[PDB]
């Protein structure tokens, strides 16, 4: 079951280089069928191509970025990866990386959000919203955490370490006038199980390597 | 370089409904186009690749026609987990260019939000800030008023919102506002509540506490 | 008297030794093993005379029981032989194309029906007959037969790895009753992708490297040269083997009362019997869009 996983620096500074790498699992980057590329994504923009590489080291760029890009190939270790020089905020993008089918991008990576900023990395402070010890509608009550005061905004929240699913709603982050991020992940359970069954709530913030795990009880 | 041309950028249909996106090519691409559905917190995935297509795995609802410039992805009966953006690629000639992408939203029946209120914790409020939160949950449509209540004060510019995506299986959406102030702030007012307004509720629905259970 | 009809089961070639055979029948592609199934008692039928004389049909169906299970007995073995009596997942996917095709036979649903082919198939209509419920007769016929016939070309095995014996093949997959072109797609797949790496391999030897970084050896170099013509040719019999055989399975999908789960395209079929199958690879493939033909056989 071929995968494809990114990994590298969520925060870049303007003028600095961005790195990247992308790790084939379940199968071999020395592919004599397939190019491995890279896509971007800007906020509130459309996808761009930014270039393939074949395992041989032959390289296809977009003349959009050409100027700036170089993709390189680890046959040794499983991995393809880009460098994107001197960005500036139009470079702020999620980028993936994909298996491209000369043209078809037939499988792609989940993404990693890159912001260009100088602001420094922070990571998150947890609260519990704890469930109404009062307050229910007969059968369900709802109860969640806060992730506060963090950046860049990169945060996912996980329930009961990915057993509990149903009822999750992990809002967007919001931008608060200090220039932190914060969200609230949130899930409506029946208040019967309440006392019974136990709720934590997993933080994750890539960026700043911060993991917080919180116990939400009434 | 070739432009790729994408119509509409937003569509609204009910499940079960037959939806059509086009691309339109600025020069003639020989039915090298392939089509990615991009659901929310989702990697794009491949749909159609050459036009028409369909890859194996991929729903049977999913269908692509064109050759030249103009194509059309064709969802035959639509379903919740389809709330996605769709986007189309050519791959005639080096660069590879999409479309700009189009959003496809859910119509769904009136669902009325649950409202839930959450006091500030007290490890926050020992670092001096108070975060008030008021949940909605599973509403349509996303049209909701949550106003704040500090001892029947109305407040204002010192509350944030949040709205979550349609959900992939119920098509409702969720919301978040926070009032935040100072811990010295916070304590000078016990009554704090959020009464929220929908298309759904007969009557404002008014979710409240005091400082101390 | 030197008028006498038969056809000898000999030693099976070695595996793609003979390609696909794309131009005998022009509407399908026959596998070299297929041409090569053993055959000898059903043709000799021909030869026997009208015993009739003083006989019935009961009887009729269980001599053809018997020769055909010699023939899949003499074909078990045979196959054994050819994959050097390795024990393997190759020989119970040939013990399975065989015993489907005898049963293709039986129905009168094969797609070779030509020469000796043609001949088993008459003989097979003068045991059964010619009218609107004969073929039923002799669908039938073969549902009560099938596991005998693969208990027969596993004789061989169970003779030869006596009370040392596990069943690495499985009955209900063997006897499973599925298409002939579905069968063959999965035969020609498995042969595909063996033949693949090797043809991309001698391409490499020729071709891999740059003249000092810059100019493709494929440009101004007639080994590499070469070696993309010859690349070529086979590339361009498999594209056509392939759209040959997608072509028939359009046609036989379509005339098909039963339903098999997954299968709407031949791609299905690939992705089914192949490990790691990717369609748009494989499309590539088969179009010379692939990495390799781009990157060692154009300029």
């Amino acid at each position: 079951e071929v995968q494809l996983q990114e990994s590298g620096p969520g925060l870049v500074k303007p003028s600095e280089t961005l790195s990247l790498t992308c790790t084939v699992s379940g199968g071999s980057v020395s592919s004599s069928t397939y190019y491995w590329g890279w896509v971007r994504q800007p906020p509130g923009k459309g996808l761009e191509w930014i270039g393939s590489i074949y395992y041989s080291g032959s390289t296809y760029y977009n003349p959009s970025l050409k100027s700036r890009v170089t993709i390189s190939v680890d046959t040794s270790k499983n991995q393809f990866s880009l460098k994107l020089s001197s960005v500036t905020a139009a470079d702020t993008a999620v980028y993936y990386c994909a298996r491209d089918g000369t043209g078809a991008l037939d499988l792609w990576g989940r993404g990693t959000l890159v912001t260009v900023s100088s602001a420094s990395t922070k990571g998150p402070s947890v609260f519990p919203l704890a469930p109404s010890s009062k307050s229910t509608s007969g059968g369900t009550a709802a109860l969640g955490c806060l992730v506060k005061d963090y950046f860049p905004e990169p945060v996912t929240v996980s329930w009961n370490s990915g057993a509990l699913t149903s009822g999750v709603h992990t809002f967007p982050a919001v931008l608060q006038s200090s220039g932190l991020y914060s969200l609230s992940s949130v899930v409506t359970v029946p208040s019967s199980s309440l006392g019974t069954q136990t709720y934590i709530c997993n933080v994750n913030h890539k960026p700043s390597n911060t993991k917080v795990d919180k116990r939400v009880e009434p | 370089d070739i432009v790729m041309t994408q119509s509409p950028s937003t569509l609204s249909a009910s499940v079960g409904d037959r939806v059509t996106i086009t691309c339109r090519a600025s020069q003639s691409i020989s039915s090298w186009l392939a089509w990615y559905q991009q659901r929310p917190g989702k990697a794009p995935r491949l749909l159609i690749y050459k036009a028409s297509s369909l890859l194996s795995g991929v729903p049977s609802r999913f269908g692509g026609s064109g050759s030249g410039t103009d194509f059309t992805l064709t969802i035959s009966s639509l379903q919740p987990d389809d709330f996605a953006t769709y986007h189309c690629q050519h791959y005639n000639t080096y660069p590879w260019t999409f479309g700009q992408g189009t959003k496809v939203e859910i119509k769904r029946t009136v669902a009325a939000p649950s409202v839930f209120i959450f006091p500030p914790s007290d490890e926050q409020l020992k670092s001096g800030t108070a975060s008030v939160v008021c949940l909605l949950n599973n509403f349509y449509p996303r049209e909701a008023k949550v106003q704040w209540k500090v001892d029947n004060a109305l407040q204002s510019g010192n509350s944030q919102e949040s709205v979550t995506e349609q959900d992939s299986k119920d098509s409702t959406y969720s919301l978040s506002s926070t009032l935040t102030l100072s811990k010295a702030d916070y304590e000078k007012h016990k009554v704090y509540a959020c009464e929220v307004t929908h298309q759904g509720l007969s009557s404002p629905v008014t979710k409240s506490f005091n400082r101390g259970e | 008297s030197g008028n006498t009809v038969m056809k000898n089961c000999n030693y099976k070639r070695k595996r793609r030794e003979r390609d696909w055979d794309c131009n005998t029948k022009k509407d399908v592609c026959i596998p070299d093993r297929r041409y090569q199934l053993c055959m000898k008692e059903l043709t000799n039928l021909v030869n026997n005379t009208d015993t009739n004389f003083h006989r019935d049909i009961t009887f009729r169906k269980l001599y053809l029981k018997r020769k055909l299970i010699y023939d899949a007995a003499v074909e078990g073995d045979l196959l054994l032989k050819l994959n050097n009596y390795r024990y393997n997942k190759d020989f119970c996917k040939d013990i399975r194309w065989s015993l489907g095709d005898f049963g293709d036979i039986i129905m009168g649903t094969d797609m070779e029906g030509i020469g000796y082919s043609k001949v088993v198939e008459n003989n097979l209509r003068s045991i059964f007959g010619t009218d609107e419920k004969a073929q039923q007769r002799r669908k039938q016929w073969w549902n009560e037969s099938k596991a005998q016939i693969w208990t027969a070309m596993m004789y061989s095995v169970k003779k030869r790895l006596k009370g040392n014996f596990i069943w690495i093949c499985k009955l209900n997959v063997a006897v499973n009753i599925e298409p002939q072109i579905y069968r063959w797609i999965r035969e020609w797949g498995r042969d595909y992708v063996s033949e693949l790496p090797t043809e991309v391999q001698k391409l490499k030897e020729k071709c891999d490297g740059k003249i000092n970084y810059t100019d493709k050896k494929v440009c101004k170099v007639p080994p590499c040269q070469n070696a993309c013509k010859s690349y070529d040719q086979w590339i361009t019999r498999k594209k056509n083997q392939w759209d040959v055989l997608s072509n028939k399975f359009i046609s036989v999908k379509n005339a098909e009362k039963v339903q098999t789960a997954g299968i709407v395209t031949p791609y299905d079929i690939l992705k089914q019997e192949l490990d790691e199958f990717n369609e748009v690879a494989f499309e590539n493939e088969i179009n010379k869009r692939d990495g390799a033909y781009i990157e060692l056989c154009v300029c």
